[PDB]
């Protein structure tokens, strides 16, 4: 067993600029590396076979470099197409091992979210459980903090987040905060708020409903 | 009278595994002493034989096979073994009599910014039989498309260049590694007394 | 051109077995290394399996002995058997073109493989009507809740493919009850909640569930 | 000469005990041993033991030396074979083989039991016609068919124009599919120029269904 | 437990031409005082049962033609059949009384070998009753075509199609030595409408390129 540790972990750069991720490996394996990309939700692509070989349909401006232990690859010409999860992996020595990956992420302006809430359907009430989805649209950067105070009261342990990925047109984020509650708890309460903290915003900004 | 097993052994050059050597051996007698008694072999496997008393033995001939593998290939020269080198390159029979004997040779066989000049086969459609020798450098036809004898889309030449380097680890060295097989008709071969 | 298409993913139990196929376009499977490789969830890639051009097929240590890789010349399909199968296998399992046991220069679309003894369970869909609080500006946000399925995936789509613009699906997540939720919204404006009527399509295959959800403005 | 045979098809749910019949008749019976020989389908022959009739003495392969019993009855000149618990991995065609002596080759066969074990209920087949076209036709030969699809159990037998028609056609194996139910086609090789004079009508039975459709093919 | 190991898996010999096959065992299966190897050598036709051939390796069964021969002694053993004719297409098992368990070879395939034809292609849509049902099923027949290996492949809108197919081939014919071959293309109709051509591509010894057979829905 050979590991390969990718460094950095993730980076973010604005387009046009040059992305340098390194490759280490345990023991040196001799140019035996190569370089995949996988953008989300797809299948990892061929970059770069061996330590520098270009793969067919690939543009000039990505190239590896390096030989042993270290190995680079250098994206030139950041293009908003790029920006996926990238791995290296060795062939000197059996079994064939990956990295880590490197997230790549695209670099924008700062965009205060877009803070909506969903009271729960009437519909699923009739089931006996009731939903709070509260939806932060199209924001960046990426770090945000999320914070459900019912009645005033903060609340914990009743919620989960999820985050979209970036963007093809805006290069964006996209969350959405839920709250699940049992219909009996839903009925005990009357104001629901979702607080939401982002750099783009200067103070916090607070969506509630009241039940009914 | 004397077999010729340091042409064998302390040959200058050895061939790559693709186009593996072999010496026929045959009307001299032989010394193993100085194979079985020397302390420079990483590995001495011998299969139903015992090279301790090949000094007392007569055969009809004695086969020398000769080339350069990586030291994580050494292990596919057995039988039974599977492997890009044991399937397509140099292939044991199960039934096998005979030691294999390698030794580590990066001192003679890596050279700095690597050699380029051991290879072996990487695709092959079949697996080798035992001691079958391909030389055939014909562009391997990965796709139903023909090749004609070109390089490109599903047309790969067969074989790869080893390109040992000083620096590798001990696996990635080149080892040369002797295969003595053993035939037993008159009896052309014999030890000393 | 070369295609790699999977089949075969799905739930199965601890210890039970399953397959899976890969048919090949482009090139010769008989006369090409190919290997699976797996993917778990937040994990990275690790390789499975490979098979020489001569036949000889390798395993790694974790899957040797209860992992078959095989291939059918006649349909142009890579196998792999999965018997014994564990709770650490469940993965996202790639088929991969191997240049002589060296690297992956083709890769299809991979197949999701679920190990768990929870059941298959269909998904509730919620409307996420659009309101004063639900509306910024001229902008309206709409969407649907698809709740409580089992296993993964499940597909969301708006108007039956004609809604493509500001839509946001968001990845599942699994709750406390075992079970995965998932939301997908949609950006339009505020004067065609009207006059436009909006229809969510989740598909769960795994439950063989299609509902056709329409949400209406409060 | 010594002649064997064996009892009927056997259909089995998993779980459940089955005990196939193997008689024997001719000259010679008290010198022959009973064998058994077990062929999964696409496989090769698997022995798994012998039987002396008269004292019943009973030699197991390793293989299945406590999932199956071996008796015989001398009385009647009947061998059996048991299952207590049958399994899906059960389902093959077993022979019974007969020899006049312990480590002698066997001479006298039966013709087979095919016994099927599966979780499947007795679903009677779909036939669809495989009409004639542009796409079914080169030069003066016409490709025409029927689909026989989501049946079980075996067999189904299949027959143009009442069995007359018999040159030219071609009755594919049939194929288990993934919903456990079974699959198959026959098609037939006919002149062009027969299309619209002739009436090609395939004939589908399913005994276990007790299924009997008439399907008639014509170009559309 | 006496292994047996056969070879080849897969015989292809003219009429009239020589077929040879090997048997080769873990041990002797020699008996040495009575001087006889305990090696027996069936034919098993397609649909029947196995018929014995040879026993002791050597003597011939009563009723058995002549062309039928075996031949070795310890561990090897070898079936000739001389003058190879049509009936003789069967497998072939070599099977060892000397010890129990009894044990048989793997099998050999023996087939008559003939000039390469190509395939006749055709292809049928699914039939209007088949759709009202809820599923289409679309047909591609390879038909009179030698040698048996053939690659079907499946591509709807040019999209290469997966775990949605099956095949069945034939025995070999008993007159022309060929084989027919069916691959049968299973989807629902809501899949199905959402498409347009269905292609077939069928590649064989007998083509010089990959042929295709479609339709548009
Ligand atoms: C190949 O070349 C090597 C040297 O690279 C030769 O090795 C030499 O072999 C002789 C054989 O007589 C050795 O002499 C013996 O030495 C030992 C003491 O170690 C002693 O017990 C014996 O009586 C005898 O004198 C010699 O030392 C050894 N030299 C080296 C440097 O290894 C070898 O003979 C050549 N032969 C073949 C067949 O390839």
């Amino acid at each position: 067993e050979i590991v390969l540790t990718q460094s950095p972990g993730t980076l973010s750069l604005s387009p046009g600029e040059r992305a340098t991720l390194s490759c280490r490996a345990s023991q040196s394996v001799s140019s035996y590396l190569a370089w995949y990309q996988q953008k989300p939700g797809q299948a990892p692509r061929l970059l770069i076979y061996g330590a520098s070989s270009r793969a067919t349909g690939i543009p000039d401006r990505f190239s590896g470099s390096g030989s042993g232990t270290d190995f680079t690859l250098t994206i030139s010409r950041l293009e908003p197409e790029d920006f996926a999860v990238y791995y290296c992996q060795q062939y000197g020595s059996s079994p064939r091992t990956f990295g880590q990956g490197t997230k790549l992420e695209i670099k924008r302006t700062v965009a205060a979210p877009s803070v909506f809430i969903f009271p729960p359907s009437d519909e699923q009430l009739k089931s006996g459980t009731a939903s709070v989805v509260c939806l932060l649209n199209n924001f960046y950067p990426r770090e945000a903090k999320v914070q459900w105070k019912v009645d005033n009261a903060l609340q914990s342990g009743n919620s989960q987040e999820s985050v979209t990925e970036q963007d093809s047109k805006d290069s964006t984020y996209s969350l959405s905060s839920t709250l699940t509650l049992s219909k009996a708890d839903y009925e005990k309460h009357k104001v629901y708020a979702c607080e939401v903290t982002h750099q783009g915003l200067s103070s916090p900004v607070t969506k509630s409903f009241n039940r009914g | 009278n004397l077999c010729p097993f340091g042409e064998v052994f302390n040959a200058t050059r050895f061939a790559s595994v693709y186009a593996w050597n072999r010496k026929r051996i045959s009307n001299c007698v032989a010394d193993y002493s100085v194979l079985y008694n020397s302390a420079s072999f990483s590995t001495f496997k011998c299969y139903g034989v015992s090279p301790t008393k090949l000094n007392d033995l007569c055969f009809t001939n004695v086969y020398a096979d000769s080339f350069v593998i990586r030291g994580d290939e050494v292990r596919q020269i057995a039988p039974g073994q599977t492997g890009k080198i044991a399937d397509y390159n140099y292939k044991l029979p199960d039934d096998f009599t005979g030691c294999v004997i390698a030794w580590n040779s990066n001192n003679l066989d890596s050279k700095v910014g690597g050699n380029y000049n051991y290879l072996y086969r990487l695709f092959r459609k079949s697996n080798l039989k035992p001691f079958e020798r391909d030389i055939s450098t014909e562009i391997y036809q990965a796709g139903s498309t023909p090749c004609n004898g070109v390089e490109g889309f599903n047309c790969y030449f067969p074989l790869q260049s080893y390109g040992f380097q000083p620096t590798n680890g001990v696996g990635y060295q080149p080892y040369r590694v002797v295969v003595l097989s053993f035939e037993l008709a008159p009896a052309t071969v014999c030890g000393p007394k | 051109q070369v295609q790699l298409v999977e089949s075969g993913g799905g739930l199965i139990q601890p210890g039970g077995s399953l397959r899976l196929s890969c048919a090949a376009s482009g090139f010769t499977v008989s006369s090409n290394y190919m290997s699976w490789v797996r993917q778990a969830p937040g994990k990275g890639l690790e390789w499975v399996s490979v098979i020489y051009s001569g036949g000889s097929t390798f395993y790694a240590d974790s899957v040797k002995g209860r992992f078959t890789i095989s291939r059918d010349n006649s349909k142009s399909t890579l196998y792999l058997q999965m018997n014994s199968l564990r709770v650490e296998d469940t993965a996202v399992y790639y088929c991969a073109r191997d240049f002589g046991d060296f690297y992956f220069d083709y890769w299809g679309q991979g197949t999701l493989v679920t190990v768990s003894s929870a059941s298959t369970k269909g998904p509730s869909v919620f409307p996420l009507a659009p309101s004063s609080k639900s509306t910024s500006g001229g902008t309206a946000a709409l969407g649907c809740l698809v709740k409580d399925y089992f296993p993964e995936p499940v597909t969301v789509s708006w108007n039956s493919g004609a809604l493509t613009s500001g839509v946001h699906t968001f990845p599942a997540v699994l709750q406390s009850s075992g079970l995965y939720s998932l939301s997908s919204v949609v950006t339009v404006p505020s004067s065609s909640l009207g006059t436009q009527t909006y229809i969510c399509n989740v598909n769960h295959k795994p439950s063989n569930t299609k509902v056709d959800k329409k949400v209406e403005p409060k | 000469q010594m002649q064997l045979v064996q009892s009927g098809t056997e259909v089995k749910k998993p779980g459940e005990s089955l005990k196939i019949s193997c008689k024997g008749s001719g000259y010679g019976l008290i010198t022959y041993w009973i064998g058994w020989v077990r062929q999964m389908s696409g496989k090769g022959l698997e022995w798994m033991g012998i039987i002396y009739p008269a004292d019943s003495e009973t030699r197991y392969s390793p293989s299945f030396q406590g999932q199956v019993t071996i008796s015989a009855d001398k009385s009647i000149n009947t061998a059996y074979l048991q299952w207590s618990s049958l399994k899906a991995s059960d389902t093959a065609i077993y022979y019974c083989a007969g020899g006049s002596g312990i480590f002698t080759p066997m001479d006298v066969w039966g013709q087979g039991t095919t016994v099927t074990v599966s979780s499947a209920s007795t679903k009677g087949p779909s036939v669809f016609p495989l009409a004639p076209s542009s796409k079914s036709t080169s030069g003066g030969t016409a490709a025409l068919g029927c689909l026989v699809k989501d049946y079980f159990p075996e067999p189904v037998t299949v027959s143009w124009n009442s069995g007359a028609l018999t040159s030219g056609v071609h009755t594919f194996p049939a194929v288990l599919q993934s919903s456990g139910l079974y699959s198959l086609s026959s098609v037939v090789t006919v002149p062009s120029s027969s299309l619209g004079t002739q009436t090609y009508i395939c004939n589908v039975n399913h005994k276990p269904s007790n299924t009997k459709v008439d399907k008639k093919v014509e170009p559309k």
